[PDB]
């Protein structure tokens, strides 16, 4: 369609090589603490 | 009237024994959970 139509019939040269993404947040997961042994402590219903 | 009263009484008796049953399960639950905790601590020093 367009005549702007970039004509370059050659192999290009690598300009910026692929690197590991420089992000400090979220390749990790979320920490979660759980234990049935903190359901441990129970009351003694004594009044009635 | 007597039907209503005896259903009340048997429910009362069940309710009376249930508390002590809970307390007993609690007692023996503590007995085992002690040894659970110390065994966990042994596995902890093994990890260490």
């Amino acid at each position: 369609e367009n005549s702007l139509s970039t004509t370059s019939k050659s192999k290009r040269q690598v300009i910026v090589p692929v690197c590991m993404p420089k992000i400090h947040y979220s390749p990790l997961k979320t920490g979660l603490c759980y234990d049935v042994r903190m359901r441990y402590h129970a009351k003694i219903f004594t009044s009635y | 009237n007597a039907t209503l009263f005896n259903k009340l009484k048997e429910l009362q008796q069940a309710n009376a024994e249930k508390s002590k049953l809970n307390d007993e399960l609690r007692s023996k639950y503590q007995i085992e959970s002690s040894k659970a905790a110390e065994s966990a601590q042994t596995l902890k020093i093994l990890q260490e």
